[PDB]
């Protein structure tokens, strides 16, 4: 089907920015990012519907982190902008073929392995 | 627009349906076949719940799509009906996805159970290059 791999994770000072990036082996509909913070259940952070183009964000990072897709290359990029400490997690690239609310966690199918970001001070 | 056969298939293959939860590409043309004639605008209204069959999948605007019109939305899609009235036919060939998510899966469409349920669909991709 569609395997995903995820690079762009590394560690920033507090109020840095950072950019992660997701290649995708096949075609796929809608994309997003979810992260997993320390102990914590993982949660929605941005998506993207490649048809139109659209973005949906999370209220803790609305405004503040933004994604984007590279048809030609198939890949979509995650901008992080004045990162907090509490942006560090883990952060896993998924997608799927179906259409559905862009950010809800039931209609992906495809997980990549995560991408590390660490936000100190 | 209406799509020719082999146009089709060879879009709708483009775009992952072939295999797609265990449906074959041949299947899927079936359903576009009797559901629309291959046709992006084609519409049915339902008088019974007011609600409108949209696309080349005729796709139902009380469940799956938006068009502020049909009480007992759902819209489980996350699109607006006219999106599946285009000719790119990305947003409909999702929807239709999501639809065979559920359970009941290419059975949903009453036509499909009609003239593609245990039918010989060979002809739908026949010489097609798929």
């Amino acid at each position: 089907q569609v395997q995903l791999q995820e690079s762009g994770g590394g560690s920033v000072q507090a109020g840095g920015s950072l950019r992660l990036s997701c290649s995708a082996s096949g075609y796929t509909y809608i994309s997003g990012w979810f992260r997993q913070a320390p102990g914590k259940e993982r949660e929605g952070v941005a998506a993207i519907r490649s048809s139109d183009g659209t973005t949906y964000y999370a209220d803790s990072v609305k405004g503040r982190f933004t994604i984007s897709q590279d048809n030609a290359k198939n890949t979509v990029y995650l901008q992080m902008n004045s990162l907090k400490p509490e942006d560090t997690a883990m952060y896993y690239c998924a997608a799927t073929e179906v259409a559905g609310w862009p950010l809800d966690i039931g209609i992906y199918d495809y997980w990549g392995q995560g991408t590390e970001v660490t936000v100190s001070s | 627009k209406v799509f020719e056969r082999c146009e089709l298939a060879r879009t709708l293959k483009r775009l992952g349906m072939d295999g797609y939860r265990g449906i074959s590409l041949a299947n899927w043309m079936c359903l576009a076949k009797w559901e629309s004639g291959y046709n992006t605008r084609a519409t049915n209204y339902n008088a019974g719940d007011r609600s409108t069959d949209y696309g080349i999948f005729q796709i139902n605007s009380r469940y799956w799509c938006n068009d502020g019109k049909t009480p007992g939305a759902v819209n489980a899609c996350h699109l607006s009906c006219s999106a599946l009235l285009q000719d790119n036919i990305a947003d409909a060939v999702a929807c239709a996805k999501r639809v065979v998510r559920d359970p009941q899966g290419i059975r949903a469409w009453v036509a499909w159970r009609n003239r593609c349920q245990n039918r010989d669909v060979r002809q739908y991709v026949q010489g097609c290059g798929v």
